[PDB]
């Protein structure tokens, strides 16, 4: 068994610093180079650098020299990455990976094990509770809608009829409208069930400590 | 430094058919190329190392090949578990770099979108916003197009689109599109049209309303 | 015997070419530069000396010329300095693989590049001091005569003790370190196979990665082959000296036998790069790249 356990999500104002931790259990920590990778928008990967846990010696990707600084603690057997002068361009998921080594006649390297990822979000937004708006129609199916707009930070949790409305739903990825997120979900149901049955939106956004339930009702 | 570039950037395949993705290093790295598989919302896992070598308990159907500057991962007779995005990494040298990844997506029959338009909610108007949202639901393939018309005139500014990933039921795509104005300009206009084109419909799919 | 010349020069050049390529490879491919491979480079350069120095020395000793006993002992016994520098490296490497495979966790910080220099140095210090002892006063000489007057003809079984040559440089300096390397590898090969069979009888990977062990071990098997070849190239010469030395009563080794063993031994400095190409993907790929570029 080998686990790389990373510290949890971070929400920060631009211009500040952060230390992300990686604890490794289930092997010897000082036997292997610890590397850090950054994944931006859940697509592209960049190598940030790595560190020899025995002597604390580091190599960095040049792009990251001076923004990232790596450090370790042998006792608790954990590696760190500290990020400085943070800006939005630094918002990403940072992984720790354990490098691995053997002699093929060449020096073979790979990333054996990876951490779970830790989410760093940099923004100057102040925490804002969303406005929830119900979207009714104006066929044999009707689709309804719910518009969650103007909140920070993620996530919000959105249900219809308290999960009792399972099928038919599409909850879309959130988008930044200037400073703040706006999101939307849609249910479509057999027209026999709406307006006939009661159908409501549930929106929780724990950051602002709010739960709103809007019933979707026919217009005019 | 050493620039890694892979292809294709997305590939969609049926379960059981065989797939190859390629990776090209800007310098000669010998072996020293590795492959990672990352499932949605998961962290990357080791696939092939040394460019030819499979990781512990990786299904024999995967194979790496190539050397120098040209490498490829080939999955024989694809399985449902194999879908996800794939990354390559070179360990040649001191400083290391990944691929762009390639995104392996499930092929299914084409599907026509259900399109629904919605006016500003009166809860919102009495705030002083207006957002006309438009839903395009359950279409395949991922490529779709939305023009907004306000009183016949096209409208580009103020639109924001969001796409889901393949659905976990039918694995089709859906997208919301919301044109946001000020109550002030929303009320300067009668008609609002949200118009979709897609490979399945040879006529633009048109949903619309007139405020009041 | 003009043929013993053509084969020696054929081996002379061969050895310099192949071995400079090994050194050119390691200089060049970044992956090739590691401790394990410094002992391989020490091994290649100690095989370049042979092509550059000891063959011209060995083909010249075939004449039986004249020269001062103490300057003469240098030209016969330089090969001893190399063959012996070879051995410390093979044994260095072996230990390296042993540490690397048997004690994988302590290795990264135990073996380092500068600790590797220390060995290579000391092993060159002790290779000269050991190779040139006949210069230290172990000379068999002063106590075909036309030579005279300060010059005494230079032959091997006259100036160079079969005393020190059988006991000291075979028994102590070769047979011993060889039986030591046979052990160290077999210890790896036999240890690794238990670790591999004990991953079987158990579910899940770890702590070690199976595929990545048998990959370390295949390269160890490949480094041991070299050791075995050395024994195969340098053994007969000693087997023959045994039969000649233990009987400074019984009859002496013939003509077409001896030169065949001197050749056979000098062969030792050629096959090495060739084994790497056949048995090791990373050298083979650097050789190929180099050759298809700098020679194209
Ligand atoms: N014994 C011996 N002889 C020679 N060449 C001399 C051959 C010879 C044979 C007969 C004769 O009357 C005069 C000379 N080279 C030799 N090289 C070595 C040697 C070096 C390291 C280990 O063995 N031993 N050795």
């Amino acid at each position: 068994e080998v686990q790389l356990q990373q510290s949890g999500a971070e929400l920060v104002k631009p211009g500040s610093s952060v230390k992300i931790s990686c604890k490794t259990s289930g092997d010897s920590f000082t036997a292997y180079n610890m590397n850090w990778v950054k994944q931006s928008h859940g697509k592209s990967l960049e190598w940030i650098g790595n560190i020899n846990p025995y002597y604390g010696s580091t190599r960095y990707n040049q792009k990251f020299k001076g923004k990232a600084t790596l450090t370790v603690d042998k006792s608790s057997s954990t590696a760190y990455i500290q990020l400085n002068s943070l800006t939005s361009e630094d918002s990403a998921v940072y992984y720790c990976a354990r490098e691995g080594n053997y002699y093929d006649g060449g020096s073979v390297r790979y990333f054996d094990y990876w951490g779970q990822g830790t989410t760093l979000t940099v923004s100057s937004a102040k925490t804002t509770a969303p406005s929830v708006y119900p979207l009714a129609p104006v066929g044999s199916s009707v689709t309804l809608g719910c518009l969650v707009k103007g909140y920070f930070p993620e996530p919000v949790t959105l249900t219809w009829n308290s999960g009792s409305l399972s099928s038919g739903v599409h909850t879309f990825p959130a988008v930044l409208q200037s400073d703040l997120y706006t999101l939307s979900s849609s249910v479509t149901v057999t027209s026999s069930t709406w307006p006939s049955q009661s159908i409501t939106c549930n929106v929780a956004h724990p950051a602002s400590s709010t739960k709103v339930d809007k019933k979707i009702e026919p217009r005019g | 430094d050493i620039v890694m570039t892979q292809s294709p950037a997305s590939l969609s395949a049926s379960v059981g058919d065989t797939v190859t993705i390629t990776c090209r290093a800007s310098e000669f790295i010998y072996s020293s190329l590795t492959w990672y598989q990352q499932k949605q919302g998961g962290s990357p896992q080791l696939l092939v190392y040394a460019a030819t070598n499979l990781a512990d308990a990786v299904p024999s159907r995967f194979s790496g090949s190539g050397s120098g500057t040209q490498f490829s991962l080939k999955i024989n007779r694809l399985q449902p578990e194999d879908f996800g995005t794939y990354y390559c990494q070179h360990f040649y040298g001191s400083t290391w770099a990944f691929g762009g990844g390639t995104k392996l997506e499930i092929k299914r029959a084409d599907a026509a979108p259900t399109v629904s338009i919605f006016p500003p909610s009166s809860e919102q108007l009495t705030s002083g916003g207006a957002s006309v949202v438009c839903f395009l639901n359950n279409f395949y393939p991922k490529d779709i197009n939305v023009k907004w018309k306000i009183d016949g005139s096209e409208r580009q500014n103020g639109v924001l689109n969001s796409w889901t990933d393949q659905d976990s039921k039918d694995s089709t795509y859906s997208m919301s599109s919301t044109l946001t104005l000020t109550k002030d300009e929303y009320e300067r206009h009668n008609s609002y049209t949200c118009e979709a084109t897609h490979k399945t419909s040879t006529s633009p799919i048109v949903k619309s309303f007139n405020r009041n | 015997s003009s043929v013993y010349i053509t084969v020696e020069l054929a081996i002379a050049v061969l050895a310099i070419l192949g071995n400079v390529l090994v050194c050119w490879a390691v200089w060049l491919n970044s992956n090739l530069q590691n401790v394990t491979n410094y002992f391989v480079v020490s091994l290649a350069a100690a095989d370049i000396a042979v092509g550059v120095l000891a063959i011209p020395f060995a083909i010249t000793i075939s004449t039986g010329f004249c020269a001062a006993c103490h300057g003469c002992l240098f030209i016969a016994c330089f090969v001893l300095v190399l063959t012996q520098s070879s051995i410390f490296s093979l044994l260095a490497i072996a230990i390296d693989r042993y540490i690397a495979i048997r004690i994988p966790l302590r290795y990264n910080g135990l073996v380092t590049g500068t600790r590797a220099k220390g060995i290579i140095a000391i092993c060159w210090v002790l290779s000269f001091a050991i190779g040139l002892t006949p210069m230290l006063g172990w000379n068999n000489c002063g106590q075909s005569q036309g030579c005279g007057e300060g010059q005494v003809a230079c032959l091997f079984e006259d100036v160079v003790p079969m005393n020190y040559m059988v006991y000291f440089n075979f028994f102590a300096c070769v047979l011993v370190p060889l039986l030591l390397m046979l052990g160290v590898y077999l210890r790896i090969f036999l240890a690794a196979r238990r670790q591999l069979k004990q991953m079987e009888s158990q579910p899940l990977p770890g702590e070690r990665a199976r595929s990545t062990l048998q990959k370390e071990v295949h390269a160890a098997k490949s480094l041991a082959i070299i050791v075995g070849l050395f024994a195969l190239c340098w053994l007969p010469l000693h087997i023959i000296n045994c039969f000649t030395f233990f009987c400074p009563d019984c009859s002496h080794a013939p003509l077409w036998l001896m030169y065949l063993a001197i050749v056979l031994s000098h062969t030792n400095s050629v096959v090495n790069p060739f084994i790497y190409a056949y048995r090791i993907r990373e050298f083979r790929q650097t050789f190929r790249k180099i050759i298809r570029s700098h020679v194209l």
